């Protein structure tokens, strides 16, 4: 470990009084063969790094726990790259795996954020075992999987739209309040699709996420910039950038 | 037994699982907070046994789900050098780096009818109607409902929630019944998270993990309210039976 | 709802002005003014039994309609040469085509947005006649229509013109390539 | 013994307290965009003033080493050498019985004026009060001392109309011209709202002069409060935009079982082009009539207003002025 | 402690202040639209002319390089090493590699990013320590990344230089903590007291000289414009002002030349062209020693015309002067000029003769 931390014992044996906090090992060392727990994305110079945690992720419960759907493009695990699919040999334990992640988002220098854990819902499981028809129960799960790719696609879309929209404004501050309020915004209609109730934007009834929480990103992004868009400047760019959300966007 | 609350007003925000700067709420109001309210209207002070709230139930129907606001919150910022929240040493820190700034979020403009059940129902209420301790909704500068208590005596008051309690006005179909509403009783459940309360003091809080199971169910059209002060005037005169 | 009407006003007004002088000067004189101004007393003969049934509506249907009877003789002589679009569209495809000035246009475009419901009506006929001068096809039902969902909301209705006109500019230089 | 109070007070054109972006804090309440005011930024600018009077009332008129009266006159230390200290208890401000222990803990040792410094054990003035440590929760650069709290609940002042932000192009102009002029400093845009905020807020005597004591002290405080809580204003770009003003309306009412707020009056938004504060005031009228009328109680209340227009039945007893209207509160609090 | 300061003042069809696209700048109050001329402006406009009697011209500006480059200049050092010198006097300020400077565009000195606010005669200063090192900074301009060589403390006691519109009107300096000052002066922005809405002026400059066959305008638009009754209100913290100042008389110059110039001064936006120079209707100078107060919420709903707005604003200030007296009791000074006399107006005090006697008994009584 990086660390080395020690603690001063009590004479009662059931309680500490004193620790101690500090280097173990003063030269770098980066470890081989990556860990199989996180997640992975590889950025320009051939460097690989994990995807770093976000509170914005954590505004509604148990997002990530969801990654058993999907998956997902390079956005999986390898512990569970090895574990959860058929090329394993479990029979029936496999038909009741549930997704439990543990998300501390921190500064990589020395400052915390914000903890937070995310077991998947075992309704998102009840609802496909309740109806006991083999085309309903893959309609249903193929709505769910469709309705998360989806969702996190256009959530990252969204997020370079304000990277771009701010850092092309002044030639950020909006990707908190943008993503936030995204997701925020954006669940409870998750929730609204997987109960084929009327959605915003979409009826009940059609094969997918029926392109809904699109114009979701499209509210949020459209607020959270817009009292800001007022000259022609930010107008102009800011719309250059918004005309992204609308893809993939496929018609009724 | 029990008593229906009416968690309301303009603002609310039910914290959980976060321990620094940025504060975080549940769609949902959470057991912890308004037992920690109730616990502030019958005068625990913090560090004491909340044994008496257990074997507490809580069916909660949420009217309007409300939409989520970041808070900006900075403390400590524009007082003079010798003036902030001082350090663990005792050494404060530099003017320009003296302020701590959290960003608290909070839930706005969402009702919600809550159903409490349990033995101590009836001196909670009547805490409620006068307590030791101004009751807030999640954090002390939010004001509660004036309406805080909205059904002060009613057996199974589940079944009102169910049926004949008004609703604020939403987009009603033609001649259509059966408008889902969801409300949460605590297999298939939607989640864990830290509400059952076990020590308020500040020097150890102390919570566990508790199921959440948020079922939708369908509720008849005839309690939508109108398009503006129907809601309140409808809800105003649901109360005024009370006494009978 | 209301474009339905729309589509019947641009019918008749359009045949209307090509097909005999009276309604075209008893409706010339009505540009950009109230739909109670003396001056615009001898329009309701062609205008009244239109409108359905708030004043935003009515003073939608009167003002362009007297602007489709003061377009000059080349834009109705264009005119009559024999989804779809508002006239933030017609404002990119006259600065892309016809050559007109960018940076104005779009300070024009921000300027007009920007107003209230009487700010449209004022600054709304020249622009709309400039932009028959240039002989661009603008689209009267879309414009009406608009003008009627102006009075509700000053942001439904701008912003959408805004967008849409960028939208369309961006495409019409992505597809110059 | 819960002192609520309301108000009405129109802000012009300027911006209080901003976001983190720049433009003003709003809430959306009943469905409608509304700019709010923080509570904490109305709690520093009444507590700030608080002192500056209450914490000034006054070292040149109370005085604290005028004591002596209960522990070193009538007690024989000295009767006569009494600044025994006096000027020894001093090498913010108490109430009376943590005062007990300001002229007791001054008694003893020697004493040294034969010519001094046990501190830590006076010191302990907020542990003890420091009524502003009663009234409002504890200091805000002392570590906490047994009472964090509190009793003060103040609420987030919303608007009773939907505002919408409207944003106020500006420019720096440098006077030092080059030959290519109109060269501005710098353009930029600064957001601004006006509008007439809502506010309320409630001090609990019952749990509070317990903390405390001397019941007149407390009404010293309580009363100050209620003047710092209609005086102050906060000190957000008011260099900029002077905001200035008083509340339009003032409603002080003394509940003695819970305390209770009118927010719900203003759920549904009023829509405009006249003016708002007659509006607000006959609304809020008739709220306190039906919430009264459904909730009957015998409880105090009365109000004061700028305006002699209408006639507030369900607020009380119209008083003549703010401060009279305060004092009789107070008084009729107890 | 605190000289408030209200005034009515009727403008006519003009445009003082434009938007970013030429309409004036206008405020959604009461539910109506109103014209408003912002604070700044009129600011800018009170302390050029406060500054222009008191000639101590309160400079602004981010060019400095390039006038402590021209002093140099002045004083016999060489192009090069003014300009290197000046460099070093700015670079010399900050944390490390001196205060923040912006992308040089020509090869002329480059401008600063903050917006500096100096007298003259504090720049003259600056270049004189400037000069105190000729063969230092000479030195430095040898090498390839130069640093600060100044003695820092008193350069940075020469920003902090103060002046009437420094004491007054109050600086900002972020590199800088040391030399910000706080204003004493709370100016308001001006709207009107009743409903306005923005009307277009059709204008088509047309070109002298005839063409062959066609004669048609050089170029024609449309500039928004608008009249009406403007409300303006400003407080004047003479405690926080005499603290700035340091002494009383050159402090209480300062607030009756401020007084003066708030009432006298009208901005110079679009003046070319309309002839918008005017006086208030009404002037109500009060000295509260509590705390200030603004008359705004008494213009809060609109008032309606056909008639005119001079009278019915004038009584109506009076009507909510007289119950805000009533219901906010305070011993405070009160006095009120004005150009009509036809209604009296009791609650604003006793009625001086002029303007500048208002302000001179006043000021005097604070």
């Amino acid at each position: 470990f990086r660390h080395a931390v020690l603690l001063h014992p009590s004479p009662d044996g059931s309680h500490v009084v004193d620790a101690w906090v500090t280097w173990a090992w003063r030269e770098r060392n980066i470890s081989p063969e990556l860990d199989p727990y996180l997640i992975y994305q590889t950025s320009k110079e051939g460097r690989v790094y994990p995807r770093p945690a976000e509170a914005e992720r954590a505004i509604w419960r148990d997002l990530d726990a969801l990654l058993h759907y999907g998956e997902d493009g390079n956005y999986r695990p390898t512990i569970l790259d090895n574990c959860t699919p058929l090329a394993q040999v479990p029979q029936e334990v496999l038909d009741s795996l549930r997704l439990r992640a543990f998300g501390f988002d921190q500064d990589g220098q020395a400052r915390d954020k914000q903890w937070f854990t995310a077991t998947t819902p075992a309704v998102l499981r009840w609802l496909a075992d309740r109806e006991t028809d083999d085309n309903e129960n893959a309609r249903i799960v193929r709505r769910i999987t469709l309705a998360r790719k989806a969702a996190e696609a256009l959530g990252r879309r969204l997020e370079k739209a304000c990277k771009e929209a701010w850092k092309e404004s002044n030639s950020g501050p909006w990707v908190q309040h943008g993503m936030s309020r995204y997701w925020a915004k954006a669940e409870p209609v998750f929730w609204n699709i997987v109960y084929d109730r009327p959605a915003q934007g979409y009826t009940p009834g059609m094969a997918g996420p029926g392109n809904a929480f699109n114009l979701v990103a499209l509210a949020a992004y459209d607020e959270v910039t817009g009292p800001y868009c007022e000259r022609p400047r930010v107008a102009k760019v800011v719309e250059r950038h918004r005309s992204t959300l609308f893809s993939n966007w496929t018609p009724k | 037994s029990g008593f229906l609350l009416r968690l309301a007003g303009p603002m609310q925000s039910w914290g959980e699982h976060s321990m620094f700067g940025e504060r975080d709420t549940l769609p949902y109001p959470s057991r912890s907070g308004l037992i920690g309210m109730f616990a502030a209207a019958q005068g625990v002070r913090r560090g004491d046994p909340l044994d008496r709230y257990k074997e507490l139930k809580f069916t909660v129907r949420v009217d309007r789900p409300g939409v989520r606001l970041v808070d900006f919150h900075t403390i400590g910022g524009g007082l003079p050098k010798e003036r902030t929240v001082p350090t663990a040493a005792g050494e404060r820190r530099d003017p320009k780096k003296a302020t701590i700034v959290t960003s608290r979020s909070y839930l706005a403009d969402a009702v919600f009818t809550v159903a409490v059940t349990g033995p101590e129902a009836d001196t909670i209420a009547d805490a409620l109607a006068a307590p030791y301790w101004q009751p807030y909704l999640g954090r002390r500068a939010f004001v509660p409902d004036p309406l805080l208590v909205l059904r002060r005596r009613v057996a199974d008051p589940v079944r009102e929630l169910v049926e004949a309690v008004p609703l604020p006005h939403r987009r009603v179909e033609e001649d259509a019944a059966t408008v889902l509403v969801d409300l949460i009783y605590e297999t298939r459940t939607l989640t864990v998270l830290n509400d059952v309360p076990l020590s308020f003091d500040s020097k150890s809080r102390r919570y566990s993990t508790r199921q959440i199971r948020v079922v939708p169910t369908e509720v008849p059209a005839t309690l939508v309210a109108g398009p503006g002060r129907d809601y309140q005037n409808k809800l105003f005169t649901y109360v005024k039976q009370c006494a009978e | 709802y209301i474009l339905q009407h729309a589509d019947a006003l641009v019918k008749r007004v359009s045949k209307l002005i090509v097909n005999e002088p009276a309604a075209r000067a008893a409706l010339r004189r009505g540009v950009g003014l109230a739909p109670e101004d003396p001056r615009m007393l001898a329009a309701h003969r062609v205008v009244a039994p239109y409108v359905p049934v708030v004043h935003a509506v009515e003073r939608a249907f009167y003002a362009v309609a007297a602007i489709m009877a003061a377009q000059p003789r080349s834009a109705r002589d264009q005119e009559a040469e024999a989804r779809r679009p508002n006239l933030g569209v017609s404002l990119a495809q006259a600065v892309f085509d016809k050559g007109l000035n960018a940076d104005s246009t779009e300070q024009r475009l921000h300027l007009i947005a920007r107003q209230n419901l009487d700010g449209v009506h004022r600054h709304l006929p020249r622009l709309v006649l400039y932009l028959r001068s240039d002989q661009v096809h603008i689209d009267w039902g879309i414009l009406i229509r608009d003008l009627a969902r102006w009075g509700h909301t000053p942001r439904h209705v701008a912003r959408e013109w805004v967008q849409d006109y960028h939208r369309t500019l961006e495409t019409l230089t992505r597809q110059a390539e | 013994t819960f002192v609520d109070i309301h108000a009405i007070q129109t802000l012009p054109y300027s911006n209080i307290n901003r976001d983190d972006l720049g433009s003003p804090k709003t809430v959306v309440y009943g469905g409608k965009e509304r700019t709010r005011v923080s509570s904490q930024s109305w709690k520093r600018a009444v507590r700030h003033e608080v002192e500056a009077r209450l914490g000034d009332k006054a070292v040149r008129t109370r005085r604290i080493i005028s004591e002596i009266a209960k522990r070193l006159r009538e007690r024989g230390w000295d009767a006569d050498l009494a600044d025994a200290g006096a000027r020894q208890v001093v090498l913010f401000y108490l109430p009376v019985p943590a005062i007990d222990e300001l002229a007791a803990i001054a008694d003893e040792h020697r004493d040294a004026v034969a010519k001094i410094l046990p501190a830590d054990r006076i010191t302990e003035v907020l542990k003890s009060r420091n009524v502003s440590v009663n009234l409002f929760g504890r200091m805000l650069a002392e570590l906490p001392s047994t009472e964090v709290d509190g009793a003060v609940q103040f609420a987030h002042a919303f608007t009773v109309h939907g505002t919408t932000v409207e944003v106020d192009f500006f420019t720096a102009v440098d006077d030092i011209p080059k030959e290519n002029d109109h060269g501005s400093g710098h353009m930029n845009a600064g957001q601004f709202s006006a509008g007439t905020f809502y506010r309320y807020a409630n001090v609990n005597l019952d749990r509070l002069v317990e903390n405390t004591g001397d019941a007149q002290t407390a009404r010293t405080a309580v009363a100050e409060f209620l003047r710092a809580f209609l005086s102050t204003v906060p000190s957000g770009k008011q260099n900029a935009t002077a905001a200035m003003t008083l509340p339009d309306l003032v409603h002080i009412a003394v509940r003695f079982d819970r305390p209770i707020s009118f927010a719900p009056a203003f759920e549904t938004a009023l829509y405009g082009s006249d003016g708002y504060t007659l509006r607000a005031c006959q609304e809020l009228n008739n709220y306190a009539e039906r919430l009264r009328e459904v909730w009957p109680d015998d409880a105090i209340r009365g109000y004061a207003t700028v305006e002699n227009k209408t006639d507030l039945a369900a607020l009380g007893e119209r008083y003549d002025s703010y401060p009279a209207l305060i004092d009789a509160m107070v008084a009729a609090a107890f």
